[PDB]
């Protein structure tokens, strides 16, 4: 869903977003700030009430102008898994970082699992 | 700085409100409007005094403000901004606290002083008047100020009277005297 | 009047005993506003299916410790 929000705070490397729309991203969902660098993937870790999530932020956290739009991916960061995932070095996010080009994959599975 | 300081949160709001309206030089206007909005809040007990419960949204809070300024269009304008502030800071729940506090600050500016004549049981109206006269006459009431002297009933104070005002007291009571008397004959 | 009607419009309509609306949640510990007939140490059923006992009854926020995962209570 297009739950826009703004970055209420950027305290350390634990950025907090405030999703203005009443629907609030769920805990362990992942959010993307479309940074000038690329994207920053953040993962909702608390709901602080009044529709303000507080998010652990994956990649580098410098340079987030306080108020930059966020958009909700809708689920835990989903890595790509497969038989076609062997022979790769993959980032925390899950993108190929060994420059073998896009990792062909069938199923992308949530990082969190019971 | 505005005469009479108010320590702590919610009274920092009052302090601000007063000094803000003092530079507008429309303090009487503020006071009158504050009484009026407080009164129509108070006189709407269920739904709008008992829906000052802290659980409402940001958007719902804004709409509580919108209903409040719908209820009468006579508001100082500094106090219309104040309504916004309390909502925005989402401390709107303490509404009357700021109102009371502005009142304390305001009537100090007006000059009025408050006293108390605590006694065991209510005292004569003749006594009330004689004490009021004396107290107003005295240098303690500087004059250019008024005294709303209130007898209160406190059974714990056995007989006498205790004059209180300006955080300065004269306590001539039988309970207090008895305490000292007893103590001195236990030596 | 119209003000009272609009106030009625934004009213929660909560039972405030037997129910309450979550107000912050995460870590495992939630806080609900309401539940004003909750017994101390009662088991309270979150409406996404988690069940959690409640161990602190604070002066306005009943603090319910979640027995499940956090990823089911929003």
């Amino acid at each position: 869903t297009p739950i826009t929000g703004k970055v209420t705070a950027v305290i350390g490397a634990i950025v907090d977003v405030h999703f203005e729309q009443s629907e609030l991203p769920a805990i362990l969902n992942a959010l993307e700030i479309k940074t000038p660098q690329g994207k920053l993937v953040l993962e909702v870790a608390q709901h602080l009430g009044e529709n303000t999530v507080r998010t652990i932020a994956m990649d580098g956290t410098e340079g987030l102008v306080r108020g930059e739009k966020v958009l909700d991916t809708g689920g835990p960061i989903s890595v790509p898994v497969g038989r076609e995932t062997l022979g790769r070095i993959i980032n925390v996010i899950g993108e190929p970082i060994d420059e073998r080009g896009p990792i062909k994959s069938k199923l992308r599975k949530p990082i969190h699992a019971d | 700085p505005p005469p009479v300081r108010l320590f702590g949160v919610e009274g920092t709001y009052a302090t601000a409100l007063y000094q803000a309206a003092a530079k507008n030089s429309s303090i009487d206007a503020a006071f009158q409007s504050l009484q009026k909005v407080e009164s129509t809040v108070k006189k709407n007990p269920k739904l709008g005094h008992l829906l000052l419960n802290p659980a409402l949204s940001l958007k719902d809070r804004n709409s509580v403000i919108d209903a409040i300024v719908e209820t009468h269009k006579n508001l100082d304008g500094y106090v219309v901004n104040l309504l916004k502030v309390l909502s925005e800071n989402n401390r709107l729940g303490c509404f009357e606290k700021i109102a009371s506090d502005f009142g304390v600050l305001n009537d100090a500016h007006n000059g009025l002083l408050k006293g108390t004549v605590t006694s065991a049981e209510p005292l004569d109206p003749k006594s009330f008047k004689r004490i009021e006269k004396a107290l107003s006459a005295s240098k303690l009431v500087g004059q250019g100020k008024s005294l709303k002297l209130e007898n209160v009933v406190k059974p714990e104070i056995k007989g006498g009277l205790i004059v209180e005002l300006g955080d300065k007291t004269v306590d001539l009571s039988i309970s207090t005297k008895i305490q000292k008397l007893n103590k001195v004959l236990e030596d | 009047s119209i003000l009272e009607e609009r106030i009625k419009g934004v009213s929660d309509e909560a039972n405030l005993n037997e129910t309450g609306r979550v107000l912050a949640v995460g870590d495992g510990i939630a806080r609900v506003f309401g539940l004003n007939n909750i017994q101390a140490e009662e088991l309270v059923e979150f409406s996404s299916g988690v069940k959690g006992m409640a161990l602190n009854l604070e002066p306005g926020q009943v603090g319910i410790v979640l027995f499940g995962s956090d990823r089911l209570v929003k």
